RNA sequence: UCUUAAGGUAGCCAAAUGCCUCGUCAUCUAAUUAGUGACGCGCAUGAAUGGAUUAACGAGAUUCCCACUGUCCCUAUCUAC
RNA sequence: UAUCUGGUUGAUCCUGCCAGUAGUCAUAUGCUUGUCUCAAAGAUUAAGCCAUGCAUGUCUAAGUAUAAGCAAUUUAUACAGUGAAACUGCGAAUGGCUCAUUAAAUCAGUUAUCGUUUAUUUGAUAGUUCCUUUACUACAUGGUAUAACUGUGGUAAUUCUAGAGCUAAUACAUGCUUAAAAUCUCGACCCUUUGGAAGAGAUGUAUUUAUUAGAUAAAAAAUCAAUGUCUUCGGACUCUUUGAUGAUUCAUAAUAACUUUUCGAAUCGCAUGGCCUUGUGCUGGCGAUGGUUCAUUCAAAUUUCUGCCCUAUCAACUUUCGAUGGUAGGAUAGUGGCCUACCAUGGUUUCAACGGGUAACGGGGAAUAAGGGUUCGAUUCCGGAGAGGGAGCCUGAGAAACGGCUACCA
RNA sequence: GUCGGAUUUCCAACGGGGCCUUUCCUUCUGGCUAACCUUGAGCUUGGCGAACCAGGACUUUUACUUUGAAAAAAUUAGAGUGUUCAAAGCAGGCGUAUUGCUCGAAUAUAUUAGCAUGGAAUAAUAGAAUAGGACG
RNA sequence: ACCCACUCGGCACCUUACGAGAAAUCAAAGUCUUUGGGUUCUGGGGGGAGUAUGGUCGCAAGGCUGAAACUUAAAGGAAUUG
RNA sequence: GCCCGUCGCUAGUACCGAUUGAAUGGCUUAGUGAGGCCUCAGGAUCUGCUUAGAGAAGGGGGCAACUCCAUCUCAGAGCGGAGAAUUUGGACAAACUUGGUCAUUUAGAGGAACUAAAAGUCGUAACAAGGUUUCCGUAGGUGAACCUGCGGAAGGAUCAUU
C-alpha cells in the first residue's frame, strides 16, 4: 500500500535477482512484460517500486480470454475494484429491452490510480481469488 | 463422468460416417488414435458401408486379425482403428490404395489409386517447437512426426511424407495464392486458392478462399489445409474438384447427365 | 437403448363436425369417386392443404430467389410426375388452386372406371 | 475428507448453496507437513495419475545456494528463526516454504577458503595465480562477513517439503538479509 | 295474559359465588371428587354494594412438567452434645 | 386450415362468463378379442420394500504349469499340440436404470488452461552405473517363501480359513554387462610469467537455485580497469549463436550441488540358410511387456461471457475464526479463502439480493401454426446426480465406486 | 441474335465505386522495385505509395447487414428414391443378360449471447471556458 | 365606469355531428382494426368478501395489505314497449 | 308482482379454538461421538549376519599344551526392512437431546359465519315520492329486516324564476 515492504514477508518478483556483490549501473533489477492485444505498459509500471505479484504487467499472471469495459463503482477494497457493466437484455415476446447490470470484480495494479466513475477495460486471466477473475489493463478517466 | 467414454450410439456419431438409424443402436467407437473422434473414419465402418467388401462385424474383425490389410505401411489390427483425413490404406490383394479424402458435400470420400500415391502422402503441421537435447520437431494432424525439420517450416504448413523414411521430401508454406483444402465447418471438402488473411490479433484468424467459379467464402485458420501450389496438386483431387456448385445448376446438371 | 422410429399422421378431422353443406358435398364426392370412408377425403384434404401451404409460403417470398426456384421446380416436377396437372402450364395458378375433386378425378381408382376395365368403382 | 471445492463455500452474494454433489476424490485435501528438525522420515504418498509425492517429516540436511557466489552446498539446518506466516511455526520449529532458518555453512566456509583463500577476521604457484585472478571481489558486505564469523548463515528455505521432501533454499543477500535482520531486531 | 318501580342490559360463570354435584363434553393420567378449556333457566353471578380484562409484582391460594433428591420402596452408617 | 354458435329480457343492443366445437410422440376408464408394419410400456402416488434365479469377466504363434487331463512323441537328454484350476497383467470407473436432491446449482451457446490432464496411449526408446572404484564383485547373466498340490482340523454355519512341505515373474532390496569426442574442478616449469600434453577425476534422465543464448526502432568520435586469434602492440579484428503466436519466468542448453536413489528387455514366441580362428563362438528378420520423455489424440478438472418458473402474504442479506480483498504458508495434478496466520467493515441488493415454494433434473425438443404466442419435456440422444439416508476410504491412470470396503442410522 | 435465354455500337429506372467543389478515403518509412515525372524507328527499364503485408498514435461506448466458426446428431422444414401405395427407411439399378459406376444421403437467423472487416440514419455519450487547449 | 373589436388563461352546453359510443350521451368519452405522443394506478362473471392464519399503523373505534375452500348461470349496463 | 333479514329443519365448506402435541428441526458458543485417513510411539513376528564361549582329532603341520573352514547346537548385540495387534495428537465426520416459519391438518370439546335452504315461522326493509326518496362515511340503539344522529352524493321526485 503506502510502502513496498509493509508486509512481514518480503515482496519481490520471483526468479529475478540482482547481485549485491557487483556494483554496476541500475543496481536494482525489475521485470516487466507486454500484456498483448496492443496494450501499452505505463511508465508507472515500468519504473515503479511496487511488486504486486498478481498484476498483469510485472507480476506472474497472463492475460488471455475475454476483454470487458465497465465503470468502477467501489474502490474501498485493497489492490482491486469492481466494475459495472450496464448491458441490456432483449426478450422476444414484448419486442423490447430492459436494463440489467452485472457487477464483476477486477484486480487493479498499482500502475493505475482508479476512482469512482472511471471507465476501465479489463482482461480475463486465471482465477485470481474467490471472486476476482479479471485484471485491469487500461484506464481512460482523467 | 467417473471415467472415459467407451461406447458410442447411432444418431450420436458424426454425420460423415453415414450410419443408418436402424439395424442397431450403437456406433463403432474409435479408440485413441492418430485423428480426432469426430474428424475420422474407423476402419470397420469404412470397410462396411463405403466399399461393401464385408457385411458383418465378425467378418470385418476376422479380416483385420488375418493381416490382409494394413494402414500407412503398418497392419494395425485394431477392430475400430480410426483413420481420418489424408490417411493412406493400401490393400495387398490387387494392390489398391485408398486415400481418405473429403468430398464436396462433406463426407469421407475414398479415392482408389496406385502404389506411388500409396507411398507418398501429405500432412499439415500443427506446431513446431524444440524438444529435449535441443532437438527441434513438428506435429502433424495424424501424429506422423518427423525429427529434425528444416528451419523454414513454421506453423500452418504442409509436408510430404514418404511413409517409409523420416525425411520430408516436399514442404509447402503458407502465403497468398495456394491450392487449399478446407477440412471443418460447413465447407468440408472445398478447394479455393487462398487469397488473403485477416489475422485478428488474439487468435481466430480468417482466410478468404475463392473457388474457380469465383465463389469466395471465409473460413477459420484452424480449418484450412494447403495441399499444393496453384495449378498442379500434390495429391489427386477427388471427383467434383471441390466446387460446391449452386443448387439450381447442380440439380439441372444431375437432371441432364444423370 | 433402441433408436427412435418416427411416425406421422395423414388426415385432419375438420374443425366443425356438422355442416349440412360441407358434409353433403364431401358425401357427393365420396359417392361419385368411390370412397368407402370419410377419413380418406380427410387425408386427401390433408395432403391438399400441405401442398397448398407449401405453395403459399413459396409465393410469399420475393421473385428469382434460388430457394424459391428450386422448391417450385421440385414441386412442379412431382406434380407433373403424378400427372394431375397438364404438363404445359407453369403459371402455378393451377397447382395452388388444385381442388380435392380435381385431385381425386386423376388417381387410378377413377382411371380404371373411366377406361372401363372394371365397370364399377366398387367392383374395382 | 478435506474438501477443496467452492460448493461448500457461501456464494459471493452471501447465499448458502444447497448440497448439489457429494464431494469427490478429485477435490480432496490432505494433512499438512509440519516438518521438524533431525532424523529424516520422508513418506511417499500416491497422487492422481501416480506422481508420488514426498511428504517431508523431520528433515535433517538441506541444499542451499549462494546467489552472489554462484554455489550451492548441502548443509545442516540449525533451526528456524523467522516465519512470515505464523509465529507458532517458529515456536514449534517447523520447516515450510519461504522460512528463515540458520545453517552450519561449514561447506560454505571451506568453499570460500578454497575459492578466494583470503585471510578473514582480524600454496602452489597455480593456486597463487588463481587466487590473484579471483581477488578484488571479496567485498560482499560487513553483515555477511560478521554472520560468517558467527558461524550460522541466514537462509530462506524456499522449496516445498510437503511436495518434494527437500528443504532447499538460498542464502540471504543484501536487501533481503537487511530487511529480515531488521524484523528480527524489531519487536 | 298475571305483574311490578324495573323486571338483570353489557359482561362472566359449577368462578374464592352452583344446592343437586364427584353437573355434562374435551384434555391432562394407566387410573383424577384435583387442574385447565367449553356449556349454561345461574338454589343464590353481574356492573364504583363496581363488571370484564390485564403487563409487572406476591414469604398469598390450587394444577402440571423438567431437574433434583432417603418423602418413599427400605432402610443402613458416621460425627458432636 | 386470420370462422364460430346455445344460454340473462315480453322483446332489443351490450361488457361478461358458463357451455358447445376441434387437437394432444396426455393419460386413465367402458364397450370390438378380424387382418402386412416397427413396436409405447409400473414416471406421476411409494428414489417404498424385496423371496428368487441372472446381469463382469478375460486369451494369443507371442507371461507362469504337472487336476496324478487328452496322444502324437520321432526337432528336443529343457519344451515349443492341447493345457481345466491357481499366480501375474487388464477390465470391472463401461454399459443399463431412475430424476430424489438441485434455481445462476446444473444445463445451453461461447471461451481459458501462458492454471492442470494422460491405463494400452501413442510416432520412437536412452552407446553416459563394471560407486574402498586400473579389480568387495556371476552378466555363456543371483536369493527366499507367500498360491494350486500331499495330506491334517474348526463350527448349523459364509466367494471363511489355521495350517507343515515343493515350486514363478511384468516380485523385491539388488545388479551389471558396449565404445568413442569436447568442456570443466586440482596439480613436481620459470631467484618468473600471452604453457599443460601425463594424471585424480566429473558432465544421461527427477528437485532448488541464479545467470548466460533466450537480442531485430536508431546511427556517427574520445576514452579506460588488462593486450584476447594474428599482418608492421599505427591495429585490418569481420565470419562470431539467437525458435511461433499479442503476451510469460515459454519449450529449451549449460554451470558447483541436492536424489533419500524411480530408471534405460536378470520378459517370452516366430524364422534360423553365412564364415571359420570348434564355440553351438561370430553374425541373419518379425511379434503382446517398457521410458523418470514429449511429437497433438478417447477422457477429466475447474473456468469466461449471457440466458431459468412462481412468490415482498420474504427489504435487507453476508461472521465464536471466512464474509469480499492484500501478503505468506499448507493442501491439491495444479488456479483459487480450498484451508490456515496476520488488515479494513469489505461483498450483494428495488436492474429484486436474501428467504420461501416448486405437484423443478437442464437442453435438442413435443402440441396449434396468419402472425405474436400458451402449455409440456420423468421418457428413445447430450450433460448432471444417485444406485436404501448419510459419511469416510484401499486398489487403480482414472471411483467418494456401492452387482468394492468400513462405521452409524427408517 | 439460338423457348428446354442471352448482346461489341444503348433515349431510361438503377445495388454501387472513384473525381473536385474552404472535404488527401485518417500515417513518418520499406519488402513483390507498385497501375507511372521516365521514351533508338508507331511499344515508354528510379519522381506522385498500399493490389499481398510490418515498425509509429486513435483501431474511443452501446442498439442493425452479409459472412465464419457454427448454432450436436436426431426431431421439424423437408431435393431424390415402388416400404406394392402410405406410415416409414436411405434405400435402389441393368443395357455389350459372362470385364461399370454410384443419382444421392442437400441451399432451410431451428428459446439466441460472444468474436472479425466496409455501411453510422435513428437515441444518448464524452471533445477547448475564470484554457491543465491543438499545431512546431 | 361603459360600448365596439383582438385576445391570453379558467370554470358550462341544444344543430337529425360527417367524429365516437351498447346506448344514455361526449368539443371530449374524437383524432383506437386505417389499431403505437409519454407515463402512473386499477379490473378480468356474480357471491363468499373487503371475509386473512398473517404483516403494519392506531389508545380504541378501526385504517392499509389481503385470500382460499365452497356456491352459482347468470349478476349487471342502456333504451324500448304499461 | 318482485323482494330483505333474524328464527326453525337438513346438508356441506372454510375459519377460530383450551389441549405449552405429531412432515431432513437445513445449525447451535452444544454435548456425546463410531469409522476411515495423516500421524508424536514400545515394533509382540520375521530373511541374509559375525562359531568367537560349547564335544572335536582333520586336511598343513618337529603325528609333544596353536589354526581360512561349517556342521547334530545354543550366545552379551549392531543393518538392507512392509508392518500387523496396540497407542498417543489431529483433521473429515455417520448417528442420539435442542431460542426456527413451515410447502397437511390430525384428535380437537366448543364458538349460530357462508353458500346451498323447500313449497316453514315472524314483519315489510327495497323496487312508484314503495307510502319516512334512495345511497355512501361515521356513531349509537333495537327480535328481525332496520331506525336515528351528524357530512356528503343524485345513481332524485328538481337540468328550469323574472
Amino acid at each position: 500500500e503506502l510502502t513496498v515492504q509493509s508486509e512481514r514477508a518480503f515482496q519481490k518478483q520471483p526468479h529475478i535477482f540482482n547481485n549485491p556483490k557487483v556494483k554496476t549501473s541500475k543496481r536494482t533489477k525489475r521485470w516487466y512484460k507486454n500484456a498483448g492485444l496492443g496494450f501499452k505498459t505505463p511508465k508507472t509500471a515500468i519504473e515503479g517500486s511496487y511488486i504486486d505479484k498478481k498484476c498483469p504487467f510485472t507480476g506472474l499472471v497472463s492475460i488471455r480470454g475475454k476483454i470487458l469495459t465497465g465503470t468502477v463503482v467501489s474502490t474501498k477494497m485493497h489492490r482491486t475494484i469492481v466494475i459495472r457493466r450496464a448491458y441490456l437484455h432483449y426478450i422476444p415476446k414484448y419486442n423490447r429491452y430492459e436494463k440489467r447490470h452485472k457487477n464483476v470484480p477486477v484486480h487493479v495494479s498499482p500502475a493505475f490510480r482508479v476512482q469512482v466513475g472511471d471507465i476501465v477495460t479489463v482482461g480475463q486471466c486465471r482465477p485470481i481469488s474467490k471472486t476476482v477473475r479479471f485484471n485491469v489493463v487500461k484506464v481512460s478517466a482523467a | 463422468a467417473r471415467g472415459p467414454k467407451k461406447h458410442l450410439k447411432r444418431l450420436a456419431a458424426p454425420h460423415h460416417w453415414l450410419l443408418d438409424k436402424l439395424s442397431g443402436c450403437y456406433a463403432p467407437r474409435p479408440s485413441a488414435g492418430p485423428h480426432k473422434l469426430r474428424e475420422s473414419l474407423p476402419l470397420i465402418v469404412f470397410l462396411r458401408n463405403r466399399l461393401k467388401y464385408a457385411l458383418n462385424g465378425r467378418e470385418v474383425k476376422a479380416i483385420l486379425m488375418q493381416r490382409h490389410v494394413k494402414v500407412d505401411g503398418k497392419v494395425r489390427t485394431d477392430t475400430t482403428y480410426p483413420a481420418g483425413f489424408m490417411d493412406v490404406i493400401t490393400l495387398d490383394a490387387t494392390n489398391e490404395n485408398f486415400r481418405l479424402v473429403y468430398d464436396v458435400k462433406g463426407r469421407f470420400a475414398v479415392h482408389r489409386i496406385t502404389d506411388e500415391e500409396a507411398s507418398y502422402k501429405l500432412g499439415k503441421v500443427k506446431k513446431v517447437q524444440l524438444g529435449k537435447k535441443g532437438v527441434p520437431y513438428v506435429v502433424t494432424h495424424d501424429g506422423r512426426t518427423i525429427r529434425y525439420p528444416d528451419p523454414n517450416i513454421k506453423v500452418n504448413d504442409t509436408v510430404k511424407i514418404d511413409l517409409a523414411s523420416g525425411k520430408i521430401t516436399d514442404f509447402i508454406k503458407f502465403d497468398a495464392g495456394k491450392l487449399v483444402y478446407v477440412t471443418g465447418g460447413r465447407n468440408l471438402g472445398r478447394i479455393g486458392t487462398i487469397v488473403h488473411k485477416e489475422r485478428h490479433d488474439g487468435g481466430f484468424d480468417l482466410v478468404h478462399i475463392k473457388d474457380s467459379l469465383d465463389n469466395t467464402f471465409v473460413t477459420r485458420l484452424n480449418n484450412v489445409f494447403v495441399i499444393g501450389e496453384q495449378g498442379k496438386p500434390y495429391i489427386s483431387l477427388p471427383k467434383g474438384k471441390g466446387i460446391k456448385l449452386s443448387i439450381a445448376e447442380e440439380r439441372d446438371r444431375r437432371r441432364a447427365q444423370q | 437403448p433402441r433408436a427412435p422410429r418416427t411416425y406421422s399422421k395423414t388426415y385432419s378431422t375438420p374443425k366443425r363436425p356438422y355442416e349440412s353443406s360441407r358434409l353433403d358435398a364431401e358425401l357427393k364426392l365420396a359417392g361419385e369417386f368411390g370412397l368407402k370412408n370419410k377419413k380418406e377425403i380427410y387425408r386427401i384434404s390433408f395432403q391438399l392443404s400441405k401442398i397448398r401451404r407449401a405453395a403459399r409460403d413459396l409465393l410469399t417470398r420475393d421473385e428469382k430467389d434460388p430457394k424459391r426456384l428450386f422448391e417450385g421446380n421440385a414441386l412442379i416436377r412431382r406434380l407433373v410426375r403424378v400427372g394431375v396437372l397438364s404438363e404445359d402450364k407453369k403459371k402455378l395458378d393451377y397447382v395452388l388452386a388444385l381442388k380435392v375433386e380435381d385431385f381425386l378425378e386423376r388417381r387410378l381408382q377413377t382411371q380404371v372406371y373411366k377406361l372401363g376395365l372394371a365397370k364399377s368403382v366398387h367392383h374395382a | 475428507g478435506i474438501s477443496r471445492d467452492s460448493r461448500h463455500k457461501r456464494s459471493a452474494t452471501g447465499a448458502k448453496r444447497a448440497q448439489f454433489r457429494k464431494k469427490r476424490k478429485f477435490e480432496l485435501g490432505r494433512q499438512p507437513a509440519n516438518t521438524k528438525i533431525g532424523a529424516k522420515r520422508i513418506h511417499s504418498v500416491r497422487t492422481r495419475g501416480g506422481n508420488k509425492k514426498y511428504r517431508a517429516l523431520r528433515i535433517e540436511t538441506g541444499n542451499f545456494s549462494w546467489a552472489s557466489e554462484g554455489i550451492s552446498k548441502k548443509t545442516r539446518i540449525a533451526g528456524v528463526v523467522y516465519h512470515p506466516s505464523n509465529n507458532e511455526l517458529v515456536r514449534t520449529n517447523t520447516l515450510t516454504k519461504a522460512a528463515i532458518v540458520q545453517i552450519d555453512a561449514t561447506p560454505f566456509r571451506q568453499w570460500f577458503e578454497a575459492h578466494y583463500g583470503q585471510t578473514l577476521g582480524k600454496k602452489s604457484k597455480n593456486a597463487e595465480r588463481k587466487w590473484a585472478a579471483r581477488a578484488a571481489s571479496a567485498k560482499i558486505e560487513s553483515s555477511v562477513e560478521s554472520q560468517f564469523s558467527a558461524g550460522r548463515l541466514y537462509a530462506c528455505i524456499s522449496s516445498r517439503p510437503g511436495q518434494s521432501g527437500r528443504c532447499d533454499g538460498y542464502i540471504l543477500e543484501g536487501e533481503e538479509l537487511a530487511f529480515y535482520l531488521r524484523r528480527l531486531t524489531a519487536k
